[PDB]
């Protein structure tokens, strides 16, 4: 039962415990949008407690959207919502109305900023019309170095090398059976 | 002078800045030391989001001041 | 929606036809048919 998670460079990650309520529930929530094919994004937040982590709020921000991409509008009132209730961002989640289950280069530039504050950072994306999702991180260190060094033009452009990985099973990642709260600030 | 940009994964950055230095200026020092591209940064000082062309000392900002940072999201 | 031609960026729509985008899919795309036919979607990569 004990897991020791480790990157490509040798660097260990601490447990992430996140609800297996938390996929479905985001499907939910998210749904209108998803109906009218449009993307839609949520950030994982959390506590640290016993050197774990624990994943125990979805939160969806203020967010704009098409049917292949989604970001957030108005970060500082998240930032005030998370800074006041003590909230931790240990990753994000968001949907592909149609597409196969990937992270995109937008995806990979967003989610490189996460990891290289947490390691431990995670990605899941979701693809309903597949029926299909997955967790994700960057390589660590050789997939963040090469998101780092970017500078190509193109909201959506090509990287050479494997950069990303699905999370090992089992991993540092850990699904529990435990309660879990939503929480829309959109208008 | 140094301050503090405390992100919501937890973590504290520290900075060596002067007074005179542009927002701008302080997020690009955040991209050499942390690797987080200017764009996706939004830096936060009591209850005010700060803007990219204004001062540390413009908006008051002091020797071991706190600064917040939240990143901006975008997926598809 | 973008996608990759090994390697060109290119803005297109699901109802392009091959010919308005003008090609294999890892099958070769005719003329007369659009992008959506073969399940393409963003970042999918074709070689010219
Ligand atoms: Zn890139």
């Amino acid at each position: 039962f004990k897991i020791h998670a480790y990157t490509e460079g040798g660097k260990p990650l601490r447990t992430i415990y996140l609800p297996k309520l938390l996929k479905k529930v985001f499907l939910d929530v998210v749904k209108p949008n998803t109906k009218k094919n449009l993307a839609t994004c949520g950030i994982l937040c959390g506590k640290l407690r016993q050197n774990a982590f624990f994943i125990t709020h979805l939160v969806i921000p203020l967010q704009e959207a098409t049917s292949d991409t989604c970001g957030t509008t108005d970060e500082a009132s998240l930032f005030e919502f998370q800074d006041k209730h003590n909230l931790l961002t240990l990753g994000w989640i968001h949907t592909h109305p149609t597409q196969t289950c990937f992270m995109s280069s937008v995806a990979l530039h967003t989610h490189c900023s996460y990891q290289l504050m947490l390691p431990e950072a995670i990605a899941i994306v979701m693809a309903p019309s597949k029926n299909t999702s997955g967790i994700f991180r960057l390589l660590d260190p050789e997939g963040l170095q090469t998101i780092v060094k970017c500078r190509k033009p193109g909201l959506f452009h090509p990287h050479e090398g494997k950069v990303y990985t699905m999370v090992a099973q089992p991993g540092h990642v850990r699904e529990i059976n435990s309660k879990l709260q939503v929480v829309d600030l959109r208008v | 002078m140094q301050i503090f940009v405390k992100t919501l994964t937890g973590k504290t950055i520290t900075l060596e800045v002067e007074p005179s230095d542009t927002i701008e200026n302080v997020k690009a020092k955040i991209q050499d030391k942390e690797g987080i591209p200017p764009d996706q940064q939004r830096l936060i000082f009591a209850g005010k989001q700060l803007e990219d062309g204004r001062t540390l000392s413009d908006y008051n900002i002091q020797r071991e001041s706190t600064l917040h940072l939240v990143l901006r999201l975008r997926g598809g």
